[PDB]
């Protein structure tokens, strides 16, 4: 749980280039900060894991 | 003798600003301390300004990747990794300090061993 | 005397570091030994992936 | 004094960074989440083609 | 139809492809000027950070040459060569006077 | 840094890394030097008061 | 005079400055004593080694 949320955290900012929305920047693999949130394991997992 | 007494004169008006220049006996001893001086002072003062600039880029770059891994500690492990009990946030506290004090890059054991 | 006595104070410090030092590197080894293997189960689930 | 620098030396060249571990997994994260995309897209494709 | 069916053949094996040669740590840029965003592997702090850094090689040999040590925080290195430049300038002043005693 | 080492502004067009390593061992060479140059002096010195 | 000598020299560890030089130059020496707050203990400028 905890590799997991790691990982998804790294990759998110992988993709987030914290630019300026510019509206219209090409993502890697097409892929948005929700496509990876969703690999997440269940919340109930993710706050016992952060517990 | 005409040019080192040239760039003397130069040297001590920067450095005296808009006070007058103090009378001071300007013989040939006299004059080669001050040029010796005023040659260590010019190159040093070189040398600070590029260190001074230096870390205030540094400092910068420090700052961008503390914001970096605050985010990133925030967003994988929840607001709640902040919220350690008194003694856990003495025990931070105390590395970190340890650390600070031995000028390390990090807190990593192969650094603080060596030091 | 002070000296001898600072001196092989200093000398059983060096000799406890010393050892210290070689259980941490032996411990290292020993876990570096072990993420090359987990490099290799990563790289065998890449593949999966591939 | 010699043998501590010999060792020290020796640990600072183990300093194990797993970073090429961290990158696979990374890059394994980052691929699950576009095959997913990808299935997505497949089975609208598969769509279009019953009409 | 078939001219944009073959512009989508084999497109996921093509951007694996140009996925797998990429470098991930340069996608991650930070701000420091809250305007210019540069990787966080070109910021100085970072080329002795990690063994696999691309100037890990150039610094470390540095490094060695002033004998700062290794374990050192990367802000140090100018701070230190410009106190060797200070020990020099001593040093010389030293020889001079003692080669005027002598 | 290599300002710092190399003194001379001589805006040289081109700095590579390969330069800034062996401006750095320079520096590193002539303190050594210089102690050396000191310690002679001052045997030189210790000879003459013998 | 030797006060004075002391105050330079340990400000201005890189002078190489006797007695004789002070006591021929008496108004030298006031020169010396007012540049030494100008001059860093490294033999910076003052204002610079504050920032």
């Amino acid at each position: 749980g905890l590799q997991q949320c790691m990982l998804v955290s790294e990759c998110s900012r992988l993709l987030t280039a914290d630019s300026v929305p510019p509206s219209d920047s090409t993502s890697i693999l097409g892929l948005d900060k929700q496509d990876l949130l969703d690999l997440l394991p269940p919340n109930m997992l993710v706050l016992w894991v952060r517990d | 003798m005409d040019e080192k007494s040239t760039k003397i004169i130069m040297w001590l008006k920067k450095m005296f600003g808009d006070k007058p220049l103090p009378p001071y006996e300007v013989n040939t001893r006299t004059m080669e301390i001050l040029y010796q001086l005023a040659e260590w002072n010019e190159a040093r003062d070189k040398d600070l300004s590029l260190v001074t600039e230096d870390l205030k880029l540094k400092s910068a770059e420090v700052k961008a990747e503390a914001k970096y891994l605050q985010d990133l500690l925030t967003e994988g492990l929840g607001p709640s990794y902040t919220n350690l009990s008194r003694m856990g946030n003495n025990y931070l506290n105390q590395i970190v300090d340890s650390c600070l004090a031995l000028e390390l890059k990090n807190s990593s054991l192969s650094s603080y061993i060596p030091a | 005397e002070e000296e001898v006595k600072a001196l092989q104070k200093q000398k059983n410090l060096h000799i406890r570091r010393r050892n210290k030092l070689q259980m941490v590197e032996s411990g290292n080894r020993q876990m570096c030994l072990k993420s090359k293997d987990k490099e290799e189960e990563t790289g065998r689930a890449f593949q999966e992936v591939l | 004094q010699e043998q501590i620098q010999t060792a020290e030396r020796e640990i600072v060249g183990q300093d194990l960074n797993c970073e090429r571990a961290q990158d696979l997994c990374r890059r394994s994260l980052l691929l699950r989440a576009f095959n997913k995309k990808r299935e997505e897209e497949c089975e609208a494709l598969c769509q279009s083609n019953k009409k | 139809i078939i001219q944009e069916s073959q512009r989508l053949q084999d497109s996921i094996q093509k951007e694996v492809k140009h996925f797998s040669a990429i470098c991930l740590p340069a996608l991650l840029k930070v701000s420091t000027d809250g305007f210019n965003l540069l990787p966080s592997r070109e910021l100085s702090i970072n080329r002795m950070s990690n063994t696999h850094a691309p100037y890990y090689g150039i610094f470390k040999g540095i490094y060695e040459s002033v004998r700062l040590p290794l374990y050192k925080a990367p802000e140090s290195v100018l701070s230190h060569v410009a106190d060797m430049k200070k020990q020099l300038f001593f040093l010389r002043s030293q020889l001079s006077s003692r080669s005027e005693a002598i | 840094l290599y300002q710092l080492l190399d003194g001379d502004n001589t805006q040289k067009l081109f700095r590579t890394y390969d330069g800034l390593e062996s401006v750095a061992q320079k520096l590193s060479q002539d303190i050594a030097s210089m102690r050396d140059q000191l310690e002679v002096s001052e045997q030189e010195h210790s000879l003459l008061l013998s | 005079m030797a006060q004075t000598l002391q105050y330079v020299s340990s400000r201005l560890s890189m002078l190489q400055i006797d007695e004789e030089d002070l006591e021929r130059n008496a108004q030298f020496g006031k020169v010396l004593i007012e540049l030494c707050p100008l001059l860093g203990p490294n033999g910076g400028s003052a204002n610079l080694n504050r920032e």
